[PDB]
């Protein structure tokens, strides 16, 4: 629960950049060949 | 000093007036098109054509 592990070794907040991560379908409105 | 205790009650008496009468209030919130409809009345289905 509690237990801790051992040979765990904290590392810095490095940081890395995304491509085209984060897009989605805004919701359940379709739409097709069109740019919007 | 520059200290309240925020936490109230509403007087509740049968025999008061209509201004301390209490009042159940039920706001009914609702989501327009953001979503199927799965609350919809008993209005019968139609044939689709
Ligand atoms: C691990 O050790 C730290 C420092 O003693 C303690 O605060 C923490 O509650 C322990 N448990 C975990 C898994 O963090």
């Amino acid at each position: 629960q509690c237990v801790n592990l051992t040979t765990r070794t904290q590392l810095p907040p490095a940081y890395t950049n995304s491509f085209t991560r984060g897009v989605y379908y805004p919701d359940k409105v379709f739409r097709s060949s069109v740019l919007h | 000093f520059n200290c309240y205790f925020p936490l109230q009650s509403y007087g509740f008496q049968p025999t008061n007036g209509v201004g301390y009468q209490p009042y159940r209030v039920v706001v009914l919130s609702f989501e327009l098109l953001h979503a199927p409809a799965t609350v919809c009345g008993p209005k019968k289905s139609t044939n689709l054509v």
